[PDB]
């Protein structure tokens, strides 16, 4: 699944650069990972983990996907085609 | 473009394991692998195998694909440089 | 539909060698892998690896990546009824 | 990529049950180590190896592509959205 955007400049940052300045200390390899999985996943069933508890967005944010990170926290991304756009972190 | 820090999936599996409460040990037993093979796995230390795959995604989920998938990606980054196809003709 | 049969990637360069008019010896001397490794390889009896894979494609075109796929699809494929998942909890919460 | 339809009834029938009939001896093989390649590439630049002689079509067959089986025989395929259509066995003279 080919990242083509973000919304949040601290993910772009950490996924671009390695850079760690723009996201929670402690959520690092936790948020690596998953954008590790967006990255690699070529369907979206198989980012259908248990732990990443994905699930649609209503939408408003129509096709847009958002999976767990830790809490509260979520990664979302609108998905068209076999692309992800507008990756975000919130909540 | 391309993602800074790729990981091993063994070590990402790792930290989905602690954030789940399922020791090295418990996950052996389920996946039906010894724990040394298991705990050198987390470590990144063994690869990835297909046998693998197909044990891990029975019990974490996805397909057993994409865990070979992530397998191969960080393979080639950690190759990157490595190999000299200086060298090597392409046929025409 | 998935494709009844897959094919070992090392039997596939064996016949694009063979249609190309190049020997395993030379073949191997080129990518420079030992001819011992090339002749299982055309087999079919060893893996294509990652490195085998760079090496590969330095040669035959396409990506590493592409080739490295194929030897997985065939893996798995091969592994397909000779393991137990019976077996294995998926973890829920 | 998601190969979703064939031309060819003889190229449905190798790659679906593994079945020889309908397709030319000499190529069997051959043919199903094409489809093997496309049905792995992920990208078309994949299959751009140069004994494919990848090459798209134009005409009234704009969007589709041709790889070469051997001396005067393609593979040809419509290419949408990442999915193959209209797989296809055929001369070229």
């Amino acid at each position: 699944m080919m990242i083509k955007s973000f919304k949040h400049k601290g993910l772009k940052l950490l996924f671009e650069k390695g850079v760690t300045s723009g996201v929670p200390a402690q959520d690092v390899d936790r948020i690596n990972d998953r954008l590790q999985a967006i990255d690699t996943a070529t369907e979206i069933g198989e980012l259908n983990r248990q732990i990443y508890k994905l699930h649609p967005l209503k939408g408003d944010r129509e096709g847009y996907w958002s999976i767990t990170v830790r809490a509260n926290w979520r990664i979302t991304f609108q998905f068209i085609n076999g692309d992800a756009y507008i990756l975000n972190y919130e909540d | 473009m391309r993602q800074f820090k790729v990981s091993h999936p063994g070590e990402m599996i790792a930290r989905d394991l602690e954030d789940m409460g399922v020791s090295g040990r418990r996950f052996a037993h389920n996946i039906g692998v010894t724990p040394a093979t298991v705990s050198r796995l987390l470590a990144g230390k063994t690869a990835l195998t297909p046998s693998l795959s197909i044990r891990i995604a029975a019990a974490l989920g996805s397909t057993p694909e994409f865990w070979l998938r992530l397998q191969s990606n960080y393979d080639l980054r950690q190759l990157e440089n490595q190999i000299d196809t200086s060298g090597i003709v392409l046929y025409g």
